[PDB]
């Protein structure tokens, strides 16, 4: 799809949108 | 040619912002239908997403 | 294409109507020379050459329309328009646009 | 001697006499299409063949035929050269006699009322150039013979991978030429089964039951008869003696065991058996009773207790059953009737044709068509006469060798003999062995895709013949020559065998000329080969050289043919061989095929000979079966007529090619292919003697027709007057060599023919006049020779790099010259027609410099990246130009034009030199002034050779004339004579003016064709790749200044420094001994230039040159005193740079003779200097290994594998960037790039790549303008294949969708 | 549907799939208006599942329906699926911008952080970098202007070059891709040429070797991916295994061989007993021609030991060793001992240099002595001279005897299987256990006699020394080569396996530096071509088991 | 027990 990997630089990114979806 | 597997009114105009029959032929045109050819004015790409 | 089952002539196929990222460029950089330059004219003067060259607009115009916005009439604008040209031919404000032809 | 080998004798140090002269190389292709086309009155081979397997044409009807006489090919329209030139086929026509008649239906049929015969026209058939190539729409081909199965049947088995089971199941398979497959199986339950087109297994019985085999008979042929009697009340078998070697003996004292050959001895004709004998025993008959009128026991049934009873009953008395036993013989027939649900022939012709055509209703009448059809129809069943042979060679077959159809009989052994295998006599056939497989030539494919094209015409001649309307029509008018013409052409330029002809070098050209392959129609599959196929069969000795084939997917499926390898009449290989008689060898040869191999012993060349001409060990080494070993002398039958006989001719050019590794040897007979001749051609200084055969049957040199003395020599032609006694008469006595100058090869390589002869010399018939590329004086010459030094310089020499010297740059010994192609093609559009002019708009004056008139740069113009070479205007539509355009437009002026420039540039990177321009115009369009230029060239040059022979012939008849100045009749017939030379010039010049005037047929659509040759000089830089001949590839990393190299004491640089490190583990041992054997030859030459240079007498040369020449206990006898003065001074001249010394393959120069050979040169016997350091001066603590070594530069340049590219063109539907060089493409981010990035952890590289890069269109555009504006920052979109796949998976009717 | 040139059309074979389906629905329209007999109703309902069935699935609801040209069509699945499918060729592995490929060629002369790029390919890659700065300069008024001094090549482009070069890292990738190691990051030194040159320490984690290999050359744009590819991707960052942890940086080939050479001890050299202040007073001594740079002397070494707990503690002591050695302290950096150094160096040593230095040290101190160990093996690999020469395979007087004397018991053995005192398996399984010990003995023979050579002492005894021999040498560095090798080429080739997996019992007697006569090179390629397709088939399945387990 | 429309039709 395109978008960052959950892996490396990408990670914390993705841990903020499942932060952001736990909300 | 018209409702074939390429029709211009289905999917859309052949060149940007032109018509098939070349009566409205410029931007100042968008989102207008023609009435003697039925091609929405607009850009060539979205003959991928039609 | 060849000996090859990989190969296929629908890899050689190139988009033609597809916008070079340089020209895009060169156009944003003509929008931005042409407003500059009309920057250092006359209001009513940049005013008459955008409308009747459908600058920042979503149309172009005739002197009719232009003479009807102001009030002014058909040679009035026709010499507004030319005194504008003659401004722009002098080689002081003009450098810049000769690099883009 | 010959004259072109007397100029430079290459020193042998070979020392086994010479029997067998190499033959032709490419007489495996000029032999098979003169075959294809030549007469054949017998007509087994050839188009013969072909018009005899298809005509006669019968209609459905019998109204009337169409019948065949004879045919011919007609004068070529073009030649060689002006095919080349314009872009056509090089062909002859082929015209067909053919008499059509007519049989009334009222009168008896035979009767012929009228015949019309005439010769119509069936297509063009490509002609084969004597260097064995064709000229397909203007280039050169190969067609590449065809390693296939032949025909006949195979025997095989599983080896056991079916199942588990320690069984194996045995099977055979039947190929025929044309037809469909048949199968014999074993199932693993002990039963036969047959398989017809690889369709669902039946019963064997089935295939007998259709051919009129009642069960009796079948149990008859394919079992044995034991017989029994009822005799005084007592049951009786009869006599077999063999069979019986337990319940008793019933012959008295015959008894046994209750080791037969203790009485057997002596013979009595009956033995009692029980009655419980037979009960498990199965019948052989069928018995019927009149009486009770039903069938008691049918064959192939189990007897019972009450069945003998009832027999004895109904007054049958004989008994005949069948044999079983578990080792020797079988129940599988038996048991396979007995699984067989057929009891008719027309029930097993409705299984059959179920089974054939599953779902189709049963019906009879197609049934019997069908089966007939199958195998015993003589139209879709073919097997081949070399099939024939091979048949009735497996099953023993002694008959019909001139039919092609199976019958009763072949059926019956075939089964048989996979029985007879079954049981444990005889053995699987070898699947892999050359006499199992066959080799299929450029003629035997023309023929078969010849009668493909008649057959399509055949089926339209019959349909028309059928109509029945025959009244005015003669046979040209059912006869359509272009499907024929279709399928030639299909063969010819889209078959996978057909093609582009290699053309680095003339060692390039031999070896596509003898390549061997196992793909292409009717072949093998890259990704469904095996390791078996791949591998090297003890059968290849002598046939197929084991060296060179190809490094990767291709290994072992591409082949070389041997040195000696040749063809038989049926197709296999086969090889020479010196037989032997008392002990003798002798000089003639016999020509041995992989069959007939196994027989005898075979001895090698390297077994020692006496004297006498005998074997002088008692054990020699031989071969019998494929294993060698050590054989008595007296048991010897043949031996190898040469040593190079096992390896081609790629690998025979390898010197000291015994003392390397096999894979290094590899890729060294592989990477001497891709050579690429330069400015300079220089002679091997270490060779192998095989040279002059591959220059000479290359074809690219000049080789002299007639004997006589050069008349004239000139950079492009050699004029020779012929010799007195080779003079037919009526000739003019001159022969005209023009020579080829610049030519573009396959490859964009320059193709050069030098005069290597002066004024007034002698040549004999095989002389070499000039020297094509890669030739020196005859001589095969790919590299040049290097000074070599062995040790590591500062890591520029680490892995397989290599430290090349500028003095080799600055003389050129590297440089190439590659000649490029560019066209430029003025079409017509729908807006108009695309003009070729130098009007073009936007462009000044210094871009139009070296343009012409007309719009085509000069001959002779130096162009560089950018630069126009032919000016073309487009006209182009309106362009609704954006408002700031309009505003610049209005203030400057500079008004639009209607065309457009779309000319022809030379590529970025390209600079080089205009040498040719051809125009090509559409007939009916106005020729341009250059057009006319060159017609007027092409004119004046071709009139030169037509007027040097009539002012040679003039002047004769003049001279005549003169001399026989009765009078007035001599006078008039010289003026007849005359005006009939003049008529014939005329007529020449004609046909000449006529050809270069003709137009050309171009293709539809296109008006004018501009062709531009452009030729560069490439010089030697870093990244560019040389190569040895030992597999000793390697990549250039720097050019070291003169003053920064090793030197010697006398202050001689090395050229090239190569790292040992790659020689030990590399195996590749005949490099070092090349290095030194160079050295050698080196020092030899410069002691010959000392001995010119302070002119010694003449007597100290010839003894020099002598002692040279007699070094060692070799082949050669060189008598320099049979030399004369002049001819000694030439042969000192052309051994100044080194004498050339020819070292065998497995016939090689000893170390003793290169120790020799270095005392001679004053050199040190270990062939190891004392270097100094150039940056230092310090000489290096060891000795040095330094020589001379044959370099090549392969065609792996790093000027055409440099690539580079930001941004530019874009795929049509994926959106994402080009691939290739050519198309100015970017490079694959695959998989594994992914991988490792996910690896390291590099998310917005990913991204960055995936996005950006490839395929977001908006994204691209807006990162373009982010850095130019100097942003350096993304805004990352979709990507555009996953919207492509969306769509893709919604036009399945499937719902995938994006949720928020 | 597009036009190719000059009138020529390219379609896809979704036209014709459509087209045939639209044909038949339009056909059963006009036939249920006719009303038509219910046969050609039913056929032509059943040819227009038969059309969509193609359509969306060819090849698996029946027989393909092929076009002209005698291929079988491409449906919808057949191209959202496969090895050439939409997946793998185009949303997995793309085509890129801003990329280059180009022949390797070695730099001895760059760090670990350098890679040599052509000027042409950095004009080509950073060509909207070169426009920026043109425009922010002020050299160029607009992107024409700038475009026609880039493809001028004036002079002031270069400058702009070396300036946008001079801190953006560019990725190097060869394929195959094996590992992560397979792509890494430098900093790009601009050369003339068209060749890229890489640092010969990061070859073997390419696996690559300079006969002809071609590397891609990517270029980041983002600051982001610039960070990932300085931080993460750096080939200085980048020098241990992931698999196993072992350093990926060791020296091989010239650079082992010339800290081997330097490493090695020889009896009664010229300057041996002499006492000297340091590594310094050792260079100072082999560059006056005093000694020779094998001669044992006693050296004043100053070491420093890093404990666990951090504690640097120094001490100075006179140790026994060579010239070379002690020049070879310059280069190892404070907190190792020399007794690492203290020893003749093949590959395992270096590598255990390394992996210390690393320990002890970390990784700047590390990448540090990678290079300056790299200099020095190629300076004095280039000052040693070793070659390779046919004088330096001796083979054994022995092997002839040996030779002889197998034959003479094979004789024996062969006069006795017709005594039928055994079998002919058990002559099969003896002849060739008479050969596998003949080679044994004969590789011994080989190897006793190329490794030791007699010299003579100061006093003027005979003194045994291990031998100066480059083959030797070769091998007993661990450079390039083994002990195998060295038996094929001084030695004897050995029992050969037939095509089948049997062995000729017997054997090639001959070595590569006598030369083989037919049959025994015949034998050979037995085995070479099954070593070549071993390898292929072995590439393809390694790479699919790696892809499955990806 | 045939799959082709052709000989279905037949
Ligand atoms: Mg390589
Ligand atoms: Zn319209």
């Amino acid at each position: 799809v395109g978008r960052l990997i959950p892996a490396g630089t990408g990670f914390a990114y993705h841990q903020d949108r499942q932060a952001k979806r736990a909300q | 040619e018209r409702d074939g597997l390429f029709c211009a009114r289905i999917f859309g105009p052949v060149k940007d912002y032109e018509c098939l029959c070349g009566k409205y032929k410029r931007l100042k045109h968008r989102g207008v239908i023609c009435e003697k050819c039925g091609v929405e004015v607009t850009q060539t790409k979205v003959r991928r997403d039609r | 294409i060849g000996d090859d089952e990989d190969s296929h002539l629908g890899d050689f196929i190139e988009d033609t109507t597809l916008e070079l990222p340089l020209d895009s460029a060169t156009a944003t950089s003509l929008k931005a020379a042409t407003r500059d330059v009309l920057a250092g004219l006359t209001p009513r003067e940049a005013k008459v050459l955008r409308m009747r060259f459908g600058i920042d607009m979503n149309t172009d115009h005739t002197l009719e329309e232009v003479g009807k916005q102001f009030d002014v009439t058909r040679e009035r604008i026709r010499q507004i328009e030319a005194k504008a040209l003659r401004k722009l031919r002098h080689p002081s404000r003009s450098e810049v646009l000769r690099s883009f032809l | 001697y010959s004259y072109t080998e007397k100029k430079r004798i290459r020193k042998d140090f070979g020392t086994r006499p010479q029997v067998l002269d190499i033959p032709y190389l490419l007489s495996i292709q000029l032999d098979s299409f003169e075959k294809f086309i030549e007469q054949d009155p017998e007509g087994q081979y050839g188009l013969e063949a072909a018009f005899r397997s298809v005509f006669p044409i019968q209609s459905y009807n019998g109204n009337s035929e169409l019948q065949y006489v004879s045919y011919r090919l007609g004068e070529p329209v073009f030649d060689v050269k002006e095919c080349q030139i314009r872009g056509v086929t090089y062909s002859k026509p082929l015209r067909v006699k053919l008499r059509l008649v007519i049989f009334d239906k009222d009168a008896p049929a035979g009767t012929v009322k009228d015949i019309k015969e005439q010769e119509v026209y069936m297509g063009e058939i490509p002609l084969m150039t004597e260097n064995g190539t064709f000229v397909i729409n203007g280039t050169e081909r190969v067609i590449v013979s065809q390693l296939h199965r032949s025909p006949g049947v195979f025997f095989d088995s599983d080896k056991g991978k079916t199942h588990s089971s320690g069984k194996v199941l045995y099977n055979a398979r039947i190929i025929p030429y044309r037809g469909s497959w048949l199968d014999f199986e074993f199932d693993p339950k002990d039963n036969l089964y047959v398989r017809i087109d690889r369709r669902r297994k039946l019963p064997a019985s089935i295939i007998l039951r259709v051919l009129g085999k009642t069960s009796a008979e079948i149990l008859d042929i394919f079992f044995e008869k034991v017989n029994f009697e009822v005799k005084d009340q007592t049951l009786m078998m009869e006599l077999v003696p063999e069979r019986l070697r337990t319940f008793d003996i019933e012959a008295d004292g015959k008894v046994y065991v209750e080791h037969i050959r203790q009485l057997e001895k002596d013979g009595v004709n009956f033995i009692e058996v029980p009655v419980e004998y037979i009960v498990g025993k199965v019948s052989a008959k069928d018995y019927v009773n009149e009486a009770t009128g039903e069938l008691i026991i049918t064959a192939n049934q189990e007897i019972s207790l009450e069945a003998l009873a009832n027999l004895s009953q109904a007054g049958y008395k004989k008994l005949e059953v069948l044999f079983t036993n578990d080792l020797d013989h079988g129940p599988f027939m038996s048991e396979t009737l007995r699984v067989d649900s057929t009891t008719d022939r027309i029930s097993a012709l409705v299984e059959i044709y179920r089974m054939m055509r599953p779902g189709e209703p049963p019906t009879k009448e197609a049934a019997e068509s069908l089966f007939e059809s199958l195998f015993f129809s003589a139209e879709r069943y073919d097997l081949s006469t070399v099939g024939r042979m091979k048949f009735n060679s497996s099953i023993g077959r002694e008959d019909a060798e001139e039919q092609g159809t199976l019958d009763e009989v072949d059926i019956i052994e075939v089964m048989k003999k996979l029985i007879s295998i079954r049981n444990g006599k005889g053995e699987v056939d070898d699947i892999d062995h050359l006499g199992n497989r066959r080799i299929r030539s450029v003629g035997e494919m023309a023929e078969n895709q010849f009668r493909v094209g008649l057959v399509r015409v055949e089926r339209a001649v019959k349909e028309r013949l059928s109509l029945g309307d025959l009244d005015n029509v003669m046979p040209q008018d059912l006869i359509n020559a272009k499907p024929i013409s279709a399928a030639v052409k299909e063969f010819f330029g889209s078959s996978q065998l057909s093609q582009f002809m290699d053309q680095n070098n003339p060692l390039s050209e031999v070896t596509h000329k003898r390549r061997i392959s196992a793909l292409g129609p009717g072949g093998l599959t890259r990704e469904r080969a095996g390791f078996e196929v791949r591998d090297v069969h003890v059968t290849h000795y002598g046939r197929l050289c084991p060296i060179e084939t190809p490094e990767g997917p291709n290994i072992g499926l591409i082949n070389s043919l041997s040195a000696f390898a040749r063809c038989n009449e049926y197709g296999f290989l086969e090889t020479p061989y010196r037989r032997v008689v008392n002990g003798v060898v002798t000089d003639e040869v016999d020509y041995l095929s992989a069959i007939e191999e196994g027989q005898f012993v075979i001895a090698q060349a390297n077994a020692k000979l006496t004297e006498e001409g005998g074997f002088a060990d008692e054990l020699v080494t031989a071969r019998q079966k494929g294993e060698s070993g050590l054989h008595p002398r007296e048991h010897v039958d043949y031996m190898d007529v040469a040593t190079n006989q096992v390896v081609s001719i790629a690998a025979s050019l390898i010197p000291f090619l015994e003392h390397d590794d096999a894979n290094r040897a590899l890729m060294g007979a592989n990477m001497q292919r891709q050579a690429v001749p330069t400015l300079r051609s220089e002679k091997p200084l270490v060779g192998t003697g095989i040279e002059r055969n591959v220059a000479v049957d290359s074809g690219v040199t000049a080789v002299a027709k007639r004997g006589g003395v050069i008349q004239s020599v000139d950079a492009s032609r050699i004029v020779v007057k012929v010799n007195e006694e080779e003079l037919i008469p009526g000739e003019a006595g001159i022969d005209i060599y023009n020579l080829t100058k610049y030519t573009r090869s396959n490859q964009n390589t320059c193709i050069n023919q030098r005069p290597c002869v002066m004024p007034g010399e002698p040549v004999a018939r095989g002389d070499v006049l000039a020297d094509g590329p890669s030739t020196d004086l005859g001589e095969l010459a790919l590299g040049q020779n290097m000074r070599i030094a062995f040790m590591p310089w500062n890591g520029y020499n680490f892995e397989d790099s290599i430290l090349v010297s500028e003095r080799v740059v600055q003389d050129d010994r590297f440089t190439t010259i590659h000649i490029q192609e560019l066209s430029c093609v003025a079409r017509d559009t729908k807006l108009g027609a695309e003009e070729i002019t130098a009007d073009i708009p936007n462009v000044g004056e210094a871009a139009l410099s070296k343009l012409d008139e007309s719009g085509i740069v000069y001959i002779g113009a130096e162009v560089k990246g950018g630069d126009i070479l032919v000016g073309k205007v487009t006209p182009k539509g309106e362009t609704q130009l954006t408002p700031e355009e309009k505003l610049l437009r209005a203030i400057f002026g500079e008004k639009a034009s209607d065309v457009k420039d779309t000319s022809l540039r030379v590529p970025n990177s390209v600079a080089g030199t205009v040498i040719d321009v051809q125009v090509f115009t559409r007939d009916g369009v106005e020729k341009d002034k250059r057009a006319l230029e060159i017609e007027q060239m092409q004119l004046k040059e071709a009139k030169k050779d037509l007027t040097e022979e009539f002012q040679i012939l003039e002047g004769g008849l003049l001279a005549r004339v003169r001399s026989v100045l009765e009078l007035q009749n001599q006078l008039e017939q010289l003026a007849e004579q005359y005006d009939e030379l003049k008529a014939d010039f005329d007529k020449k010049f004609e046909a000449k003016r006529r050809k270069i005037t003709q137009g050309d047929d171009l293709a539809p659509g296109v008006l004018k064709i501009v062709k531009v040759y452009l030729a560069v000089k490439r010089r030697i830089q870093p990244g560019d790749k040389m190569a040895g001949r030992h597999g000793n590839k390697g990549v250039i990393s720097k050019i070291n200044p003169v003053e920064d190299m090793p030197y010697d004491e006398n202050g001689q640089p090395v050229d090239i420094v190569l790292n040992p490190l790659g020689v030990p583990s590399r195996m590749n041992i005949g490099q070092i001994l090349e290095v030194h054997l160079g050295l050698a030859a080196k020092g030899i030459g410069d002691k010959i230039n000392q001995m010119i240079k302070e002119q010694q007498e003449l007597a100290k040369l010839r003894e020099f040159l002598q002692k040279v020449y007699d070094l060692g206990d070799t082949r050669q006898r060189v008598d320099i005193s049979e030399l004369s003065d002049e001819d000694v001074r030439t042969l000192a001249h052309n051994l100044r740079a080194g004498l050339p010394v020819a070292t065998p393959v497995f016939d090689g120069a000893p170390e003793s003779s290169i120790k020799a050979m270095l005392e001679l040169a004053d050199l040190p016997a270990s062939g190891q200097l004392t270097l100094f350091d150039g940056r230092t001066g310090d000489a290096f603590e060891r000795p040095v290994t330094v020589g001379y070594m044959y370099m090549l530069k392969l065609n792996h340049l790093v000027d055409d594998k440099m690539h580079a590219r930001s941004t530019g063109s874009y795929s049509l539907v994926t959106q994402q960037p080009l691939g290739g060089k050519a198309q100015f493409g970017g490079q694959r981010f695959g998989e594994m790039e992914v991988w490792a990035l996910e690896a390291y952890g590099a998310a917005y590289t990913l991204q960055e790549m995936l996005t950006v890069k490839s395929d977001d269109v908006n994204g691209r555009t807006k990162m373009y303008k982010n850095i130019v504006d100097g942003n350096h920052a993304m805004e990352p979109g979709m990507p555009e294949s996953f919207n492509v796949l969306l769509k893709e998976i919604r036009s399945l009717g499937i719902n995938i969708e994006l949720e928020d | 549907l597009v036009p190719l040139d000059g009138g020529r059309f390219a379609t896809s074979d979704l036209n014709d799939l459509y087209r045939r389906v639209i044909n038949r629905n339009n056909r059963l329209k006009r036939l249920l208006e006719l009303a038509a007999p219910d046969i050609i109703v039913r056929n032509e309902k059943r040819m227009l599942q038969e059309s969509v069935d193609a359509l969306l699935d060819n090849g698996r609801r029946g027989r393909a329906i092929t076009g002209s040209n005698k291929r079988p069509l491409k449906s919808l699945a057949d191209m959202i699926k496969g090895k050439q499918g939409r997946f793998r060729q185009n949303l997995l592995g793309k085509r890129v911008d801003y990329s280059g490929r180009s022949v390797i060629t070695v730099g001895p002369y760059l760090r670990l952080h350098q890679c040599g790029l052509p000027k042409k390919m950095a004009l080509e890659l950073f060509k909207p970098f070169i426009y920026s700065k043109l425009e922010t300069r002020g050299l160029a008024t607009t992107i024409k202007a700038a475009k026609k001094m880039v493809e001028r090549e004036e002079a002031v482009v270069w400058d702009i070059l070396d300036e946008v070069i001079r801190e953006h890292p560019v990725l190097l990738n060869r394929a195959p891709t094996l590992h992560r190691l397979g792509i890494q990051a430098f900093e790009p030194v601009l050369i003339e040429g068209k060749a890229i040159q890489l640092h010969p320490l990061v070859c073997a984690a390419y696996n690559a070797d300079f006969d002809g290999d071609q590397m891609a050359v990517h270029v980041p744009l983002t600051l982001e991916a610039q960070l990932e590819a300085r931080t993460l991707m750096m080939s200085t960052n980048n020098i241990l295994s992931p698999a196993s942890g072992d350093p990926i940086i060791v020296p091989s080939q010239d650079v082992v061989l010339g800290l081997y050479y330097m490493t090695r001890e020889k009896i009664n050299a010229k300057g041996e007993g002499m006492y000297l202040t340091g590594p310094a007073e050792a260079e100072k001594a082999y560059r006056t021609k005093t000694a020779e740079l094998h001669a044992r002397v006693k050296v004043r070494i100053t070491e420093t030991i890093k404990h666990e707990n951090g504690k640097l503690t120094t001490e100075t002591k006179m140790i026994d060793t060579t010239v070379g050695r002690a020049m070879l302290w310059q280069i190892v950096p404070k907190g190792l001992p020399y007794s690492l150094v203290n020893q003749k160096l093949g590959k395992k040593q270096i590598s255990n240099l390394l992996n210390e230095a690393y320990r002890k040290l970390g990784l700047k101190d590390t990448v540090i002595f990678a290079d300056q160990i790299m200099y020095t093996g190629f300076a004095y690999a280039a000052l040693s001279g070793v070659s390779v020469g046919i004088d330096d395979m001796v083979v054994p007087a022995a092997k002839y005897t040996e030779i002889a004397e197998a034959e003479e018991e094979v004789r024996e053995i062969q006069e006795q299987f017709q005594s039928g005192l055994v079998t002919a398996g058990e002559r099969y399984n003896k002849v060739i256990d008479i050969w596998a010990s003949t080679n044994d003995r004969v590789a011994k023979a080989m190897m006793e006699n190329l490794s030791s050579e007699q010299v003579i002492n100061r006093q003027g005894e005979q003194e045994k020394q291990e031998s100066f021999n480059s083959i030797y040498m070769m091998a007993d560095s661990g450079a390039r080569g083994s002990a195998a090798q060295i038996r094929q080429l001084a030695g004897m080739r050995g029992l050969m396996a037939r095509p089948d997996g049997s062995i000729i019992e017997t054997p090639i007697t001959a070595n590569f530096k006598e030369g083989l006569n037919v049959l025994q090179y015949f034998i050979s390629t037995h085995g070479a071509r099954k070593g070549l397709a071993d390898t292929a088939l072995k590439t393809a399945n390694s790479g699919y088991l790696t892809r499955r387990l990806v | 027990r045939t799959t082709d429309p052709v000989r279905m039709y037949m």
